[PDB]
RNA sequence: GACUGCCGGUCUCCGACAGCGGCGCAGCCGCAGACAACCCCCCGGACUUAAGCAUAUCACUAGGGGGCGGAGAAGAAACCAACAGGGAUUCCUGCAGUAGCGGCGAGCGAACAGGGACGAGCCCGCAUGGCAAUCGGCAUCGCCGAGUUGUGACAGCGCACCGCG
RNA sequence: GCGCGAAGCGGUGGUGGCGCCAUCGAAGGCUAAAUACGCCGCAGGACCGAUAGCGCACAAGUACCGCGAGGGGACGGCGACGA
RNA sequence: CAUGUGCGCAGCGAGUCCGCUCCGCGGCGCAGCGAAGGCCAUCGAGCUGCGCACAUGCGACCCGAUAGGCAGUGAACUACGCC
RNA sequence: GGGGCCGCGGCCCCGCUU
């Protein structure tokens, strides 16, 4: 309780204080890294966004 | 019967569409006729020239050998349409010199 | 029943030609294997899931 | 071998041979059922199925029937009115390597796209979409119906008439 | 375009340009080890078609191949078999050369991710390539929406498992007539899916 | 009724004789030796096994080469149950049987036609008696896409 | 707070280094080793079948080497077709024990369709020139670095979830 | 693999060459779902019922043997656990 | 178990087959012949299931070789060489 | 044996070195 207080707002806290999930867990990409997408990616759906409908006949 | 089941097909009449132009698909979009930019393709036969099997192509137009050419650049190429185009290609080197 | 490396011993030391359990030191060792009639022996004829078991 | 019969086509020599059985069938038949009713209910009011075209069926012994296509090409979207990432976004699929070849099955294809949107209720957002209350469409969106071709008839003097 | 001129340049491997610098790269990758770390790539252009960008965390290593045939690793030639299997000296290696250089800059950088591989040369004895290396540990790349792919978990030894391009090439894949061999994604996959009887509840 | 097996315990040499045997292969594996021991078999019940016959078509299509015949005698069982009775029962009304709409391609002269009134037929192939049937009774013969 | 349950702490030593590699790098990181059912890559038998046997078969298997993941691989046509044309991959059905291969012997042997499951599409490179608009690191709003041998782009997530019958 | 080595148009068309016509755009990259699967967990079963069923219902990969790689068993039952 | 054949039984029958699937114009049959070009009947009950016998492939009624291969482990016995 | 193995010079031969 008192080191993670102490290096809570660190650049790099302690190894003790991070959460030991898994290797690969710890190495995985971000969720905001797995959303990044390029440019034209981003345009296309900003300019063809998604559509609430329903169809009947 | 394949040859006369063939001879008597009749094609489904059916109505060309004339009107509509094509909508350029992307990531397919190639002008396949002028392709590479031709001023770099000049630039690079300036500096690089011809290579050895072209000079000798060249040798052989030159010294009316047009046949013995022909067969050197099937050989060296692999297909008769690029050999044909390549000579072309060469006798027109031949001719502005 | 063919968890085992077992072999036939052969003719010539007056027991059966059965598959036979390698090695020495255990009750194990030196009896039959592999066969129906064994104990411990594989079943001929085991059954399998891909009998047609729908009609 | 011995007596009077087909001769053996059996290929079971390799003893790599493996054998897939269809236990998981009618569980999986139950699994794809509840996967299927959870799609629907993420998308509540957007139907589960793209619009697709109607196609012909490829060679000889098939195209006298049709079928039920990929997706529309490009410029049956435009002739419909749309364009074709305008139309993945309602639930229209898009073929792009599709080549629009002639006129009537050009014309079906954007009719059949023009019936699509003219029966398609817009909302404003997801909210506004789930709290509609509308019934969503279950299975394919303007299937072609299958039906046993009717006989034609004209009149015996006119038999002479239509084909000389 | 600058690309265009550098690439009408390098198609150009028989001027008298490319048979100098032919020359002279040939000697200097062959003064430094089987794969060493190159500076930077030899041909840009080459390499930006294959995916290097000048970013942090991309790397180029060099390597190269002896050329030729594989011949098999029996003591006196015994190969302990049948006739047909007793062949030695004109077998080829099922994968390339350059998926080979793959194998050895992959191995040599074990915390890189091999991108690509391009050839930069080639003489009697060996053929030089530069492989195209990526950090998946570096910021840079992390942040990269065209190549945090790579940082992926999936990703690890992509030359190790026929899924570079220069390694792939070799599997046998493609689409149509000439590629049965490998409907289902490889060829073990098509045979295990050939070789399986469907034994369904009703037969 | 049971199997064999259950009848056969208690007798020696289950069903396969004490001078003979059950033995494992006798006369080796599969339909070997179909021009040595076994050719007999091969001269009475297969005499066509051996050699090759006619020209290989490598990759026959099925879909491409499709064609079934009908005979003139079926055209009639073509027109649907619930329409047919409104044809048979108006004799100055002639049907026209597409018959590539039926899955059928050549019209064979089998036979006689159901009843002798004009029908037009449309196919992709008529025989001659086909031809000869359908437009000596008033109808036509029409090659069809 | 007995006996329990759930979760967390502590968790000796041997066993993953002659280490290898990335990033200007006061330093921060990664790889190694395990797992071996599934999957991907390479290497690759022989018994066996052919009533012998050498090609064939067994089998592109077993086995060995390497490598992942929760699946993998594949995948948005330099495809199929020859029609009135279809339209990523994977899987099922089916084509089909067929076309075909084969001491044309033993034997081996697919594909397009049609029907279905499921469905999804995208991107780098040749990006401004009235100014790299981009990124990494830090002791941080300022340096240092990358970079013109060319850098550059956010749509998805989360919580709650009984105690009696 | 080696030799040769392209093009602005090229590839392909069950696969000799050439020509037609037709259809696609390789040699750069990513991509869910349907698909496969052991350990393990869970639930079942016209399964087996202690020589059976896993090698093991038991202090089982144990005892034990082998220089070593490895090999590998046997063995269940009082009662109202109150006497 | 797969695939056949024959017989018996069963349902329907110029049709027949639920069980891939959320829905087979898929197979076979209603007619063959030829290598093919081409010819096309004077003509014919089948389809599917269940059961048995039998053939074949599979470990193939059970048990059995000498062999061959692939991958490993041993110079504590013993052979030689070195320190 | 032929080819590939990217060097200069001079008369297949002779120098040269890179
Ligand atoms: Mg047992
Ligand atoms: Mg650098
Ligand atoms: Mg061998
Ligand atoms: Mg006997
Ligand atoms: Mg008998
Ligand atoms: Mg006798
Ligand atoms: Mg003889
Ligand atoms: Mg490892
Ligand atoms: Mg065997
Ligand atoms: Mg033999
Ligand atoms: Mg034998
Ligand atoms: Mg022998
Ligand atoms: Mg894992
Ligand atoms: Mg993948
Ligand atoms: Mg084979
Ligand atoms: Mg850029
Ligand atoms: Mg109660
Ligand atoms: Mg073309
Ligand atoms: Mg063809
Ligand atoms: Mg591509
Ligand atoms: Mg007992
Ligand atoms: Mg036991
Ligand atoms: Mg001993
Ligand atoms: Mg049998
Ligand atoms: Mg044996
Ligand atoms: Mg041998
Ligand atoms: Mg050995």
């Amino acid at each position: 309780a008192e080191m993670y207080e102490k290096h809570k707002n660190d650049k790099r806290m302690p190894k003790d204080l991070r959460p030991r999930l898994t290797k690969a867990k710890r190495m995985a990409l971000t969720k905001r890294q797995l959303n990044m997408s390029v440019h034209s990616v981003c345009k296309r759906r900003r300019a063809y966004p998604r559509m609430y409908f329903s169809y009947s006949e | 019967m394949r040859k006369k089941l063939r001879r008597m097909r009749v094609k489904y009449p059916v109505t060309p569409l004339v009107g509509i132009e094509p909508i350029p698909r992307p990531g397919k979009k190639h002008d396949w006729n002028n392709h590479g930019s031709p001023m770099a393709k000049a630039i690079a036969s300036e500096i690089c020239g011809l290579a050895p099997y072209e000079k000798k192509a060249l040798e052989l137009i030159k010294s009316d050998q047009e046949r013995k050419c022909r067969r050197f650049l099937k050989k060296r190429l692999g297909n008769l349409t690029r050999t044909k185009r390549k000579q072309e290609a060469l006798t027109a080197i031949a001719r502005e010199q | 029943g063919m968890q085992h490396s077992a072999h036939s011993w052969g003719t010539g030391r007056a027991m059966a030609r059965v598959p036979r359990v390698s090695g020495s030191g255990t009750t194990r060792s030196g009896q039959g294997a592999f066969a129906n009639f064994c104990r411990k022996g594989r079943l001929a004829h085991p059954t399998k899931v891909i009998r047609r078991w729908q009609r | 071998m011995k007596h009077n019969n087909t001769l053996p086509n059996n290929h079971f020599k390799k003893t790599a041979i493996r054998f897939k059985t269809w236990f998981n069938q009618p569980a999986k038949k139950e699994k794809r059922i509840q996967l299927r009713k959870e799609k629907a209910e993420k998308m509540y009011p957007m139907p589960v199925e793209k619009l697709r075209p109607i196609v012909r069926c490829s060679s000889i012994r098939y195209n006298i029937k049709q079928r039920l296509g990929r997706g529309f090409t490009p410029e049956e979207c435009r002739a419909a009115g749309l364009d074709y990432n305008y139309a993945r976004t309602i639930g229209i699929a898009v073929d792009m390597r599709r080549k629009n070849m002639n006129k009537e099955t050009f014309d079906q294809n954007v009719e059949r796209i023009k019936v699509y949107t003219s029966r398609l209720t817009f909302y404003k957002d997801r909210k506004e979409a789930k709290a509609s209350g509308a019934a969503q469409h279950i299975g394919k969106i303007m299937p072609p119906k299958k039906t046993p071709p009717v006989v034609q008839t004209i009149k015996v003097e006119e038999i002479a008439q239509k084909f000389p | 375009s600058a690309s265009e001129y550098l690439r009408e340049i390098r198609k150009k491997k028989q001027s008298d340009l490319a048979r100098y610098l032919g020359t002279i790269r040939n000697y200097e990758f062959r003064l430094n080890t089987a794969v060493h770390r190159a500076e930077r790539p030899t041909f840009p252009e080459r390499a930006h078609k294959l995916g290097y960008k000048a970013k942090q965390g991309i790397c180029i290593f060099r390597v190269r191949i002896r050329r030729g045939g594989r011949k098999r690793l029996v003591n006196n030639g015994n190969t302990r078999g049948k006739p047909v299997n007793a062949g030695i000296y004109q077998l080829k290696p099922a994968n390339s050369l350059q998926s080979m250089a793959e194998l050895k800059a992959g191995k040599r950088a074990g915390n890189l991710r091999v991108l690509n591989s391009y050839w930069v040369g080639q003489d009697g004895v060996y053929k030089y390539f530069e492989v195209i290396m990526v950090d998946p540990n570096h910021n840079a790349i992390r942040n990269d929406p065209k190549l945090n792919w790579i940082c992926k978990s999936t990703m690890k030894h992509r030359e190790c498992r026929g899924l570079t391009s220069a390694s792939r090439k070799s599997r046998g894949l493609g689409k149509g007539i000439r590629y049965n061999h490998t409907i289902g994604g490889s060829r073990k996959a098509a045979w295990r899916r050939r070789n399986t009887v469907s034994l369904r509840r009703y037969r | 009724k049971d199997k064999k097996t259950r009848k056969l315990r208690g007798h020696v040499s289950h069903g396969h004789g004490r001078v003979g045997k059950h033995r494992k292969h006798p006369g080796g594996r599969g339909k070997c030796g179909g021009m040595a021991h076994r050719k007999t078999l091969f001269m009475k019940y297969h005499p066509d096994h051996f050699g090759k016959r006619g020209m290989n078509c490598t990759h026959l299509k099925k879909n491409a080469r499709y064609a079934p015949p009908i005979n003139v005698s079926k055209l009639w069982s073509l027109i649907p149950k619930s329409q047919l009775e409104t044809i048979m029962n108006d004799n100055t009304i002639a049907p026209i049987i597409n018959c590539r709409s039926f899955g059928y391609h050549i019209v064979r002269g089998g036979g006689q036609l159901s009843l002798k009134r004009p029908i037009v037929v449309m196919a992709r192939y008529f025989t001659p008696k086909a031809v000869s049937m359908i437009e000596s009774l008033g109808g036509r013969c029409i090659i069809s896409p």
